[PDB]
């Protein structure tokens, strides 16, 4: 609700409200032949209510000129509210999401127990991900042992069921599985972020004459363009093409409008208190 | 090619277009309805459609008469291998034409 | 739909917190609103009805009356905005994109697609070696006629039918539960 | 030519260069990309 | 989309007595997170960016037209007030 | 409060309440108008959102 | 509707883009002399234009 109307627009409406109020009560209502006295208190209240979808009890001015000024203010207010709602819809229609988990160094992965109800992440053992995690994150490895997965497919279904909330595995495999996934509801964090970056290689016997021949052949495929053809033929996916999804408006989304209201509860006390101090003296 | 049963008289039921033009129909003589497998017969059906209207135009402007029948196999035509004789033969309409 | 159930409650409960507060904040002030008039003021601002002729009198209550008017504006504005988002962002899609689709190129047992047996489509896939995987999947599901295959997709027994566009585009127009893709 | 004993730079591993020099395992995986030149246009309330 | 996905290497001559230990010290630095340190401090800065759609807030340059109508309705008003008395003066 | 005054009140509410009306003086009639105001708020929000 | 449909278009999708696939004199694209980019384009015959 803060997104449309850059704070300079809201500020100028307030100071135009005070300008229009003062002119309508000191130049248009005092000087009018006709004209319950229309004062600043009930001019701010009138013009404020007009902007916010006129619904409060008010007291309109009796002067013909001051009625024209309120009418040209009522035109501003319908444009103001039409352009607030129109842009608020444009924001809601066109918001992207923020992934809840940053990376392998996040708080959940570092200390899951010390955090909110435990974060359930694990990996397939006997590979290179464990060897990278045994050596780097010792505390992570101990908590991951109880959430081991026998295979990739098992960890794919455990994520959907809810037994796991993050699977830590090889990037190229996870990119594929996150690609041909129905509903596109399994994604890799960081929009494809990769840690401990390496590659797949052909293992050849140590100190052999074929390493040079294989290396030059692979580099030819990149130059001759076969690798992109192979990537589109094997590693492509449905979900790699693209989003924005309709969401409800729970309190967590609308906490900002309640804090603004809850702060006006706070501001009301201070002026209420300041009244008694000003009334005592 | 719409294939519809003929009336008990054996002629073709008269229908009209949306505009009101008469639908030209041809008495086919294709295989019995619901496939000819068990009820092996050639029941004369009624045929009309895009290709029948074009055939009627071809016959008029080239002066040939015709007898339309539906392909017995029900297929369009493909050179299926006969492993028995180490050869190939067409089926469908392609086999009927050749 | 746009609001959650607990956001409906919090909006309804905050009406009464404002209404009770506006009564106290106006009654206990140096030089008004009854409890009933404060309940009407709070519901009248939220519901945008003219019901009720009472407005806050004290300086402190009018500030809360002013902010409550703004709060009620956003609640209605964000209902219209979220409803608009819900009604524009309704895209099931997930529809096959031609023959180069990964679902067709690397088929699963869940997805079934076929063509008519012994036709030009069969000897198109059979001829090309790059379509060998697609041919095997269709080989076991090929239909005798196109009317059966079209009836199969209507009865969900078949998920994709590959055939002549001149024939399929006629069925898509005549039958409203069929669409051609790619 | 012997002027340098190492090339510590963004040197792309290629089939052409690999026939003459020994590349190390990549310290940076990347590819080729195209760079091109990059609010609200509401004129007024009308 | 990225094409010609060939990485960056350290070049040495064919003999290169350091060829084996340079590569082993590069795979080691990927696993240790040393190269992620270098990416953070030299590559990942993100000074400024935007999205493709990027809904934009309405600034004063957008809303100045309707703010110049309430202002124009004041100068019109201070004119219209004079007619109001002058009309009432006659009757 | 006549029936012709209730139609005018309820019609104005459902169309972006903007006309001079006469509200009922009862309480359970005031509750009903408030219930209609909620419908009127939802009705117009859905009309604009779908438009 | 105005605030939603505000979207520019006509962005190059890669080397397969029809703008790049053939040399149009209106469009100007270039790379750095004597690099891996040059010996990638000149090695491949298909994109010789
Ligand atoms: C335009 C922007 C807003 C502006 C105005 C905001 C107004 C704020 C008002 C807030 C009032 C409180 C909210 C109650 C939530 C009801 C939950 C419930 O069970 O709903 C049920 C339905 O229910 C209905 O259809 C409506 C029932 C309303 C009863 C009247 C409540 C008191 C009115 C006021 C008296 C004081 C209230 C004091 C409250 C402390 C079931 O829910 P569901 O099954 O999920 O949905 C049904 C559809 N479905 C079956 C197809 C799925
Ligand atoms: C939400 C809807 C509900 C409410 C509806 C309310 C009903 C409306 C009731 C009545 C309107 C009656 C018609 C007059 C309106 C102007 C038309 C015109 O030709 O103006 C021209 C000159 O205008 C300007 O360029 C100046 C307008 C803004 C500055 C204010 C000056 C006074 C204009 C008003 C004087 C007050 C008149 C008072 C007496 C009637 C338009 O210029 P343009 O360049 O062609 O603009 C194209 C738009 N564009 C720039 C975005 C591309
Ligand atoms: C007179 C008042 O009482 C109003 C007038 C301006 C208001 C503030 C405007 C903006 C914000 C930011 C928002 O940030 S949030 O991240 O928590 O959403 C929290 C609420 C807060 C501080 C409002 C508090 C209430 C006000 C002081
Ligand atoms: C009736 C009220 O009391 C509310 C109703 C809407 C509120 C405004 C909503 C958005 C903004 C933009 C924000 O600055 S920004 O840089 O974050 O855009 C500063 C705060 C401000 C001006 C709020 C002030 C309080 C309100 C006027």
């Amino acid at each position: 609700f803060l997104e449309p109307f850059s704070a300079d627009v809201w500020v100028m409406m307030f100071v135009m409200l005070l300008i229009v109020s003062a002119v309508a009560v000191f130049v248009f209502e005092y000087f009018s032949p006709v004209g319950p006295s229309f004062t600043i208190g009930k001019a701010i209240w009138l013009l404020w209510g007009l902007v916010f979808n006129n619904s409060v009890p008010v007291q309109n001015p009796k002067g013909t000129t001051s009625k024209i000024m309120v009418s040209v203010w009522a035109f501003f207010a319908v444009i103001f509210l039409a352009s607030y709602t129109a842009n608020l819809a444009a924001f809601m229609i066109q918001e992207e999401y923020v992934d809840q988990v940053s990376g392998l160094s996040d708080k959940k992965f570092q200390r899951p127990n010390d955090f909110s109800p435990p974060f359930r992440f694990g990996t397939v053992p006997n590979g290179s991900t464990e060897r990278n995690i045994r050596n780097n994150y010792a505390e992570m490895h101990a908590y991951m042992g109880k959430f081991n997965q026998r295979g990739v497919d098992d960890a794919l279904l455990s994520l959907k069921t809810g037994k796991l909330d993050a699977f830590i595995y090889d990037a190229a495999v996870l990119n594929y599985m996150a690609g041909r996934d129905e509903g596109c509801k399994l994604v890799t964090i960081g929009s494809g972020k990769v840690f401990a970056s390496t590659g797949y290689g052909i293992a050849i016997q140590k100190d052999s004459g074929w390493k040079r021949q294989v290396d030059l052949a692979i580099l030819q495929l990149f130059g001759d363009g076969e690798m992109e053809e192979l990537e589109a033929l094997w590693l492509t996916g449905i979900c790699h093409n693209e989003e924005v999804m309709s969401s409800q408006l729970d309190i967590d989304n609308m906490a900002g409008v309640f804090y603004m209201l809850g702060a006006a509860m706070a501001l009301s006390l201070i002026t209420f208190i300041s009244e008694h101090l000003f009334y005592w003296q | 090619v719409y294939v519809k049963p003929t009336l008990s008289d054996g002629t073709c039921k008269e229908e009209f277009t949306v505009n009101g033009d008469p639908v030209k129909k041809v008495i086919c003589t294709g295989p019995n309805d619901t496939s000819p497998g068990s009820p092996r017969h050639t029941v004369p059906q009624c045929c009309y459609g895009f290709c029948i209207d074009l055939l009627i135009k071809l016959a008029r402007t080239m002066n040939f008469t015709y007898e339309v029948h539906l392909v017995a196999d029900g297929k369009f035509g493909t050179q299926e291998r006969v492993n028995n004789s180490n050869k190939k033969e067409w089926n469908g309409m392609m086999g009927e034409l050749l | 739909q746009p609001f959650q159930s607990t956001l409906w409650l919090l909006v309804g409960l905050s009406v009464h917190v404002v209404a009770v507060m506006l009564y106290l904040l106006d009654r206990f002030s140096p030089f008004a609103l009854t409890l009933s008039s404060a309940m009407w003021f709070s519901w009248g601002v939220l519901l945008n009805s003219g019901i009720g002729e009472g407005a806050p009198r004290s300086f402190s209550a009018r500030i809360l009356g002013m902010v409550w008017a703004g709060f009620a504006m956003i609640i209605v504005a964000s209902y219209t905005a979220n409803l608009a988002a819900f009604l524009v962002l309704d895209r099931p899609e997930e529809r096959i994109t031609g023959i180069n689709d990964p679902r067709l190129r690397n088929p699963s047992d869940k997805f079934i697609y076929a063509t008519v047996k012994q036709s030009s489509v069969d000897i198109y896939f059979r001829r090309q070696v790059e379509l060998s995987t697609m041919y095997r999947h269709m080989e076991k599901h090929n239909y005798e006629s196109a009317a059966e295959a079209i009836q199969a997709v209507r009865d969900n027994k078949l998920h994709a039918f590959i055939w002549d566009s001149a024939v399929l585009e006629f069925e898509a127009s005549q039958k409203c539960d069929l669409v051609t893709t790619g | 030519s012997g002027q340098a004993d190492m090339i510590v730079a963004p040197l792309t591993i290629n089939n052409e260069r690999a026939q003459y020099i020994e590349f190390s395992k990549p310290f940076k995986y990347q590819g080729l990309t195209i760079l091109v030149k990059k609010r609200s246009t509401l004129d007024s309330f009308m | 989309e990225l094409f010609f996905r060939s990485g960056f290497g350290i070049g040495m001559r064919k003999d290169s007595p350091w060829k084996q230990n340079v590569s082993l010290s590069i795979l080691k630095s990927h696993e240790n997170g040393f190269m992620e340190d270098l990416d953070k401090t030299w590559v990942r800065y993100q000074e400024c960016d935007s999205r493709s759609n990027a809904p934009a807030t309405l600034t004063f340059e957008n809303m100045a037209g309707v703010f110049m109508l309430v202002a124009g309705g004041i100068v019109a008003g201070i004119f219209l007030i004079f007619i109001e008395i002058a009309y009432k003066r006659h009757k």
